[PDB]
């Protein structure tokens, strides 16, 4: 049927995996998608073990693609030490700034993603799963309900899949404009019907997450791997890119390049080749100036040499590339990732929830050159100050890129202080 | 007094029915019912807090705190747009100045007829395309007045 | 990417159509064009049916601009009463000399008649589309399959284009150095892997052409005019120049001029207009000897203030505008056109085959002054019978503009009769 | 000794990439022909087999093709082929001063190669640029012709 207009993003693979049809700005329907082998690794995954699944996740070195990079078999392998029932739940939330590398797995191959969903529910035993995606991508909803219908009337879904034995419902969710909520505890607590607070942690959603019991949470790029390891097996699978940091990978770039879009990408790849080889080099041709990791890092132009990897010394996050040239101004750059912090904090935390509106409040006074010399002083003390008593990762980041704009663009700061 | 029309009370039932506890389905009852009046009325929310088998003050918690739900403007077509960094740095002021050229108003302000609303949101996940804006669930790239005038021009 | 140089050929226009953007001689890519209003058209048809794009077409009273004016709605029309598959081709093999109009929309605009063979496409039920570029336009070709694939991008072209369900693949072919090619039977005959030998008509293309089946083959500037028909409505676009020779033409303006370029303007223009107002005049102020429809007609200085439209009294050809002076030798000026038809008939029939050989063999007896009294009236016998069996325009064409040269100037041949 | 001719590798393969461009194998032949004469400087007489092979086509079919099209050549090697417009508006606006021009430089006349294999003068009909008059290309780079001096200049660029 007909869906909701979407911008025409553009999307280029080396690796053709998760972009093998996903290049293509169009919805890939269930016969399209069977077509090349769709369902196929599902098919196998019926016939082998659950522990043997997480055995494969777990040997090809899966990684999550939601931020905090934890080892996709060994969570699975956590989740299955406690007992049913179990949840197993997509994170499509993705809200966080220059991030927009899983709507198109969403939005032109959801049997990618539906597959994924399938085989990782049954590795973990789980007979319900969701998907949470934010509300401001009612496109991917539509796109969704539809192909769960697909994968139903096909026999992927409901009881007694393909004689297996095993059942699977999938529900979608929608999100209602709250970054938060991609963050997973806060994701449950929406889905429990609530505000989109986080839990304190521990306990931690593989003990204790949706109605008490035991719960993955994976993001969209993650579940969208399953397929591929399934179908290859984890040897063929760490073949791809490096040893230490297999797989293939989706980096979203924006800002002043001349190919913004998505990009399929070994991690072995530098930051400098994202956007000198792939994404065009920059606009007018002018100097890379920095590079903000979406809301959470700021890379300056001497550090473009680094990996896209996970490694201590890669850019890692989630591959979000946002490049900024010669004539953008830093400060005016630092307001807006404070203009987020602030708009997104949920408030739970006194330092979080003071700490992301006076940020926000004083820079805004620094831009305007409205401050006093105590507003200065302040904004550099609360800015250092957001993280205490922080119940989740988003106190302990909102004043990370700023500081570091602070650091390595000083001679900007300091016109703005005189 | 207030009841909900009927072919919006079957919709609300299909999502309190959907999922396997009622009150998982609050934010879809609440997208359908702004969907349906442009706006979510405070008073609507007492008789859905009935249908979730949930108290009242859980539903205008959860209205409060979710920044798409709208309890003070009423609109036909309301126009996102993009405020973030990356859309900030490819045009935003551009896409807004010819909104106002176009509509007559500014983020927050409804138009007399309440046709178009201008929302600032933060990014819409569609960074490549900046400058971004949707219309209700329609989203678009900005690339200049002539353009947009065109698309507005497809909402009546 | 860089592409193979070209001359920057002037352009001017009173009407900003379709030269809005060709007036500047650079290659302008799909966010230029789009920046426009590009596309936009596009997305308009295909909320429309087949049907009535034909309607509007037809009804803005669009002619062919490659020479034949045959009416272009009305051409679709008679190709979808036949069955399908139906085929699409835009013509660009211009190579009649003193033509170089359809190269600058290919060069500086190329989206603009891409836009226009998608509509066109769609409106006749074609899911394959061609241009057919000669071989001598390297440049064009590049810029074409660039172009193309930028379209691709933005999800113009490919399946189920903007959830239309419409599906279209543009086909870039070479020509290869012949100007028969340029004939619409002998362009489909290349297309097909052979000579370009046109084909007995009837049958027409539209009934039987590429591959046998119903074929529309239109020129480029013709189609560069569908997005405005749609864009403005039949109707406005009805009410540019005059009503009975309706829309922007293309002028290719060449020789003794001040200004030569393309020039876009109303038909309801004179030829004097086009020579004196726009093309800036003659070089030197010297007069009008004669002008030269291409390799078509013969106009003398007597014939100027005609309409450059397609009226039986006006200019016709495609509008190509090429001025002799008065110091222009007009013998020298025939021997040149003999020597085209020379290298461009294909020989299939016979008065055509030796006529076009033999007139431009006794012509430069003639000119030459080696000419025998019998070699004078055996050139004025195949002049006169080169037409005879003819089964395509060149043939019936080929002694046309020698001839007019011989009734309008005759004390210039006499003097080498002497 | 001799051996059956056979294609190079970087060849080869862009002669695939034009056979499965278009739906059909045989609607490729230009692009081929004109893909071979790129790489050879011409079309070696002996490279038609194996192209109708991969065409999926009798040799006579090429055969004929390759005659009947006025851009192929199969007697001279050329690396520059230097196409010069002979026809109406070039002629009346210097066709002959821009070929004296190239025989002061070159040292050649229309239908010649220089000794070295580098330039052929190859007079050709109307280019479509008859505004920019007198028109000539070198290979695929198109110019109007101003002077012996601008002549030269544009040479010295193909080396
Ligand atoms: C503030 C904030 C916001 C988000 C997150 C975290 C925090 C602190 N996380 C990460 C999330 O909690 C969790 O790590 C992942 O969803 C787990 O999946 P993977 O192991 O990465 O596949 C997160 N993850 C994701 O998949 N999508 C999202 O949009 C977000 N957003
Ligand atoms: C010898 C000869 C040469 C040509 C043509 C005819 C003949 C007899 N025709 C006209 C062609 O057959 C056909 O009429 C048009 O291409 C149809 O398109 P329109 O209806 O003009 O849009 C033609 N048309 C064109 O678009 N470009 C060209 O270069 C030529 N060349
Ligand atoms: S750190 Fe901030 S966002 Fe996280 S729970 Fe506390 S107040 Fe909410
Ligand atoms: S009239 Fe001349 S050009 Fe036309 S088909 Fe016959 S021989 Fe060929
Ligand atoms: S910053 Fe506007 S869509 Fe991401
Ligand atoms: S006559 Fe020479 S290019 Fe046209
Ligand atoms: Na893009
Ligand atoms: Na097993
Ligand atoms: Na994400
Ligand atoms: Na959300
Ligand atoms: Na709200
Ligand atoms: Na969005
Ligand atoms: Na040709
Ligand atoms: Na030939």
């Amino acid at each position: 049927r007909s869906y909701p207009a979407i911008p025409r993003i553009y999307a280029e693979t080396t690796l053709n995996m998760l972009l093998k049809r996903a290049k293509k700005p169009r919805v890939h329907s269930i016969d399209e998608y069977l077509k090349d082998g769709g369902y196929q690794a599902l098919e196998k995954a019926l016939n082998m073990s659950p522990e043997e699944i997480i055995d494969w996740v777990d040997k090809s070195t899966l990684r999550g693609r939601g931020g905090a990079g934890f080892p996709t078999g060994k969570k699975w392998k956590f989740a299955v030490q406690n007992p049913g029932p179990r949840y197993f739940i997509c994170n499509a939330d993705e809200s966080e700034p220059g991030t927009f590398k899983d709507r198109i797995i969403i939005e032109r191959d959801p049997h990618l993603l539906i597959e994924g969903i399938i085989i990782s529910s049954y590795a973990i035993g789980a007979n319900e799963a969701y998907i949470y995606i934010r509300g401001e991508y009612p496109a991917g909803y539509y796109i969704l309900r539809d192909a769960i219908e697909e994968a139903k009337k096909k026999g992927f879904l409901g009881k007694n899949i393909l004689g297996s034995g095993f059942d699977l419902e999938i529900y979608v969710a929608r999100g209602a404009g709250a970054y938060i909520c991609g963050e997973e505890t806060a994701l449950i607590e929406s889905l429990e019907g609530k505000r989109g607070h986080p839990r304190l942690k521990p306990p931690y959603p593989v003990q204790k997450g949706l109605w008490g019991k035991p719960t993955v949470v994976n993001n969209v790029e993650t579940i969208a791997n399953v397929r591929f390891i399934i179908s290859m097996g984890w040897e063929e699978y760490r073949y791809i890119g490096p040893s230490d940091y297999a797989g293939p990978k989706l980096f979203p770039v924006s800002g002043k390049v001349k190919k913004p879009g998505v990009y399929e990408l070994p991690m072995n790849t530098t930051l400098r080749e994202v956007i000198f080889k792939y994404a065009g080099g920059t606009l007018g041709n002018k100097k890379v100036k920095a590079v903000f990791s979406g809301a959470l890092d700021c890379f300056s132009s001497e550090e473009l040499d680094i990996p896209m990897d996970y490694s201590p010394l890669g850019f890692g996050g989630t591959g979000t590339v946002i490049v900024l040239t010669e004539e953008d101004d830093i400060v005016e750059a630092a307001l807006k990732i404070a203009e987020f912090y602030e708009h997104e904090t949920c408030g739970q935390c006194t330092p979080c929830r003071v700490g992301c509106y006076e940020q926000a409040n004083l820079l805004e006074k620094i831009y305007k050159g409205e401050a006093t010399e105590q507003d200065w002083e302040g904004f550099d003390f609360v800015n250092r100050n957001i993280q205490p008593t922080s119940i989740c990762g988003l106190g302990a980041v909102a004043g990370r890129l700023i500081r570091q704009t602070l650091e390595k663009f000083p001679e900007e700061w300091e016109k703005y202080r005189k | 007094e207030f009841e909900f029309p009927e072919e919006l009370k079957t919709k609300l039932q299909e999502h309190i029915n959907y999922f396997p506890k009622k009150r998982q389905a609050i934010l879809l009852c609440l997208h359908e019912i702004q969907n349906y009046y442009g706006y979510i009325p405070p008073e609507s929310l007492k008789p859905l807090a009935d249908m979730l088998e949930l108290p009242l003050n859980h539903v205008e918690g959860v209205v409060a705190f979710y920044d798409m739900f709208d309890r003070e403007d009423k609109a036909k077509y309301r126009i996102r747009v993009c405020v973030s960094i990356v859309c900030h740095l490819m045009g935003t002021n551009k896409l807004l100045k010819a909104l106002e050229n176009i509509l007559g108003i500014k983020p927050g302000e409804v138009t007399p007829d309440g046709k178009f609303k201008i929302v600032p949101v933060q990014c819409l996940g569609a960074c490549s395309e900046a400058p971004v804006f949707m219309v209700n669930d329609d989203e678009y790239k900005f690339e200049s007045e002539v353009q947009l005038n065109e698309i507005l021009s497809r909402y009546t």
